């Protein structure tokens, strides 16, 4: 990945303090969720960042 | 409090002086008296007059600055602005906090060092007619009437012609 | 050294001195003493025991400030966040310079007057019984046992009962 | 001038005197003589000659910083830029003022503190032979020829020797 203004996120979310994470309810519509590769491998399979949904064509 | 005049040999102020800062008190046999000694007062008062004006010597100014007050976040930039006014506050309120305390200390000093140079140049007036009780007090040794005590407070006190009966008073 | 007391005409240090900073060496008939003198010891202590408290209180809190060190080489942002943490060390040492050098410089001359004070107060108590002999060592001209030199070191030497002695063996 | 020597009971400095920054001039029956004092001279000196360097060791070295000078108008990082440069301009001038008012302040006040350290230093080597005159200038009691007067300026003054001479004259 790549964080343009990388050092900005990086500062704010110290400041923040936390990484209490509110998963809500989005609804894609028409495409598919949880995308995956092989470079991010969860468990023995392929995966991807916990916090990001990775939208594929339907 | 370097000359140890001031909560030093003399132990006690004079509330009832009110003519000036520094004075004389004094008591023979007409009676007692007191009088305010004016060039002393007004050295001291000369002195602290200004004293903050010869180092901060205005207000300068400023019209157009950075913003100090944000009401989103940013990041890099935000930050940098609230890092440099912080400084900028630390800085000057260190600088006023150190000012502050060296000039009530010099002046403090000044004061006792105006009152012990009252002291001294009484005493070198006063050659051998006179001896300093150490209360800050000085014990005259002759008949020194209203004229004598003003001639002393006007610094034309003239030692030679009770040279003679005040050492005879003294040394016996 | 603004009064010249200390390595000014005392000329030396007691080691053999550890009951306080200031005190008396006494010889007369009975034989030598040594005592500290516990107001003047006190006085310095309590005058150097802060400082440093009465300027810079206590350390202030930061917690989330710019960054200090960097990894590439961005160009504007990074050149202006290394100016400022420059800026800000160089007027920080400034401060801790000027403030020590002060400080050190009022310290000497605090001691230094203290001991001069110490020895104004014990030549006025001896109006007219003792003699000055420069090297801040006084000769008392008149049997002065151990209860008169302790009299002397309390504060309540009495001058009057010893003037006529005293008189007589100075001026023959 | 806390001591009140100098502008205080001197009175008046000598522009004849070019051997030195304190000296004595001596009148006794061969004729007026003048000379300069090297110890105190040298001790003011010393004291003076740096006296910044102690505080600005030296000038720090810097190489590359940020802009100073804009052509166009950019917004806020120009904005941030100036107002850094500012309040160092601001800090560092206020620094300078200070530390040059507190730098004189200590000249003057350690001047003054020497001219009075050698008034005392000859009081005190003139025990009971001379008397304080007041104008700075002491009045000695007996024969003091060149080799006496050289002996006080020495720091040798054998003051045993012309006591009962000087008490004579003084008292009768
Ligand atoms: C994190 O906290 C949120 C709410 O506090 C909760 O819903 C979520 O399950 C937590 N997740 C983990 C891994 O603790
Ligand atoms: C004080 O001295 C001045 C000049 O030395 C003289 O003119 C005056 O009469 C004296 N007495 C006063 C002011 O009471
Ligand atoms: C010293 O003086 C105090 C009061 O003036 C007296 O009580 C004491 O007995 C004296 N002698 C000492 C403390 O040795
Ligand atoms: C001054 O004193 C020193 C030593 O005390 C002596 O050697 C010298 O001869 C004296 N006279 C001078 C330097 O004229």
């Amino acid at each position: 990945y790549d964080v343009p203004d990388y050092a900005s996120l990086r500062s704010l979310v110290a400041s923040s303090g936390t990484l209490e994470f509110i998963t809500e309810g989005f609804t894609w519509t028409g495409v598919t969720q949880n995308g995956g590769s092989n470079a991010c491998k969860r468990g023995p399979g392929s995966g991807f960042f916990s916090r990001l949904n990775w939208l594929t064509k339907s | 409090g370097l000359f140890g005049a001031i909560a030093g040999f003399i132990e006690n102020g004079w509330e009832g002086m009110i003519d000036g800062w520094y004075g004389f008190r004094h008591q023979n046999s007409e009676g007692t008296g007191q009088a305010a000694d004016l060039k002393s007062t007004q050295a001291a008062i000369d002195q602290i007059n200004g004293k903050l004006n010869r180092v901060i010597e205005k207000t300068n100014e400023k019209f157009h600055q950075i913003e100090k007050e944000f009401s989103e976040v940013e990041g890099r930039i935000q930050d940098l602005e609230k890092y440099v006014e912080d400084t900028k506050i630390d800085l000057w309120s260190y600088n006023a906090e150190l000012l502050v305390a060296l000039e009530n200390q010099h002046t403090i000093d000044l004061t006792d060092s105006e009152m012990n140079k009252l002291f001294e140049k009484t005493r070198r007036q006063l050659r051998e007619n006179a001896e300093d009780m150490g209360n800050g007090c000085f014990k005259i040794y002759h008949k020194c009437d209203n004229a004598c005590i003003e001639s002393i407070r006007n610094g034309t006190y003239d030692h030679d012609v009770y040279r003679d009966e005040a050492l005879n008073n003294r040394f016996q």
